[PDB]
């Protein structure tokens, strides 16, 4: 079992905390949410290959621009964050994002991810997203973004029902492996 | 930690630490604030069990069994006694809190109504003064004692061993060298999402409101100077690298 380590990196609403915690308990939280995810090793097998994936939040990092470059030394695999709700964190991807991953990690794998795809279908959220002249992001405009960053990846996941949870992360670990 | 701590708070939530009985007695929104508190002393629980075993089980292991140069051990855990300190006053004033608020006949049921003061008082005067002191110094040094480390887990044969030894058990599988390292820089940047969503709940009392609201405030600035005061040192760069910077 190899160790590898796995940064979640984007905007302060883009449901990146909601996501490692999802992930690391295998349970969206029934009694309580935490506010906040310390970290953890996830023993992962994929493609017949046993990986000990460490895992950090950059959650509360956002305003900090030299307290944030700390959580990057030997990053094995970057997973960018935006949320289907908000086309606002989507647009902040290649501003401000991008650069700096791809400073701080250079030549690490990005996998740009779309949290919280279940509210593409919500009527409140679309409802509310019309006042300011929006919508939710649509899956293809999610892949043009990944594309134009030169993403590893795009991969779309819902912490609220679990689906494609896992799956992003075997994506990162398969990801961190590669030369 | 010790035992009776950890029991204190081995539940996921305040709700599932206290008597059944007892979470009965409370509205939904004081629920909501008493979970928030319990994340924020059990969290702050944790970082000081992280500072021990880098103290007790890391710092001390290599002292007593290792042959280290001089200024190698300082250089791999800068400022872990003073970061130790800090965090252990904070974490029995928190405690003490929770032990006042005690049912008789109770070791479990408790209300927290004023943490806003507490947080003031970490949050100002010569102990704000320390904290951003104390982080200012390991953060700029965050570089360095990672780039040391990975030197002599490369290098150094007893080193390697000594490491892999005491990393061995389960219950340290967080918590290796780097993995400490992080987890204290990061701690200090949890603060405000902790106590914004304390705050959130704590309308109820409007001088608690305004507390939480001061504490906020006072935890923003001291981040913001200590964001402001870090520059990463680094070995053998050059007096010319440093005033070009
Ligand atoms: C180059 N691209 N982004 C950067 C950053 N420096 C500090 C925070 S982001 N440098």
């Amino acid at each position: 079992a190899i160790r590898k380590k796995l940064v979640i990196v984007g905007d302060g609403a883009c449901g990146k905390t909601c996501l490692l915690i999802v992930f690391s308990k295998d349970q969206f939280p029934e009694v309580y949410v935490p506010t906040v995810f310390e970290n953890y090793v996830a023993d992962i097998e994929v493609d017949g290959k046993q990986v000990e994936l460490a895992l950090w939040d950059t959650a509360g990092q956002e305003d900090y621009d030299r307290l944030r470059p700390l959580s990057y030394p030997d990053t094995d695999v970057i997973l960018m964050c935006f949320s289907i709700d908000s086309p606002d964190s989507l647009e902040n991807i290649p501003e401000k994002w991008t650069p700096e991953v791809k400073h701080f990690c250079p030549n690490v794998p990005i996998i740009l991810v779309g949290n919280k795809k279940d509210l593409r279908n919500d009527e409140h959220t679309r409802r509310e997203l019309a006042k300011m002249k929006q919508e939710p992001v649509k899956p293809e405009e999610g892949r043009d973004m990944a594309n134009r960053i030169g993403a590893f990846g795009y991969m779309e996941c819902s912490a609220k029902t679990k689906d494609g949870v896992r799956e992003v992360f075997e994506m990162a670990t398969r990801a961190a492996l590669q030369a | 930690s010790m035992e009776m701590d950890e029991k204190d708070f081995a539940a996921d939530s305040w709700s599932l630490a206290v008597d059944s009985s007892f979470l009965q007695q409370h509205k939904k929104e004081v629920m909501k604030q008493q979970d928030v508190i319990y994340e924020l002393i059990q969290t702050e629980l944790h970082h000081v069990r992280t500072l021990k075993i880098m103290t007790r089980l890391f710092r001390t292991g290599m002292l007593e069994e290792l042959h280290l140069e001089p200024g190698v051990v300082q250089g791999l855990f800068p400022c872990v006694d003073e970061l130790s300190d800090i965090h252990t006053r904070f974490l029995s004033q928190l405690l003490e809190r929770r032990r006042q608020a005690l049912c008789p006949g109770s070791t479990r049921n408790f209300v927290i109504h004023r943490l806003g003061d507490l947080l003031i008082s970490q949050f100002s005067g010569p102990s704000a003064e320390q904290m951003c002191k104390t982080y200012s110094e390991f953060c700029s040094r965050h570089s360095k004692a990672l780039k040391l480390y990975k030197e002599l887990y490369a290098r150094d044969k007893r080193f390697q061993q000594f490491i892999r030894k005491v990393t061995r058990p389960a219950v340290l599988k967080r918590h290796g060298v780097q993995e400490c390292i992080l987890l204290v820089t990061q701690r200090i940047t949890k603060y405000p999402l902790l106590i914004s969503r304390i705050l959130q709940h704590s309308h109820g009392i409007e001088e608690e409101r305004q507390d939480l609201t001061t504490a906020l405030g006072l935890v923003k600035e001291l981040l913001s100077n200590v964001d402001e005061g870090i520059y990463q040192l680094e070995k053998g760069a050059r007096l010319q690298e440093i005033y070009n910077r």
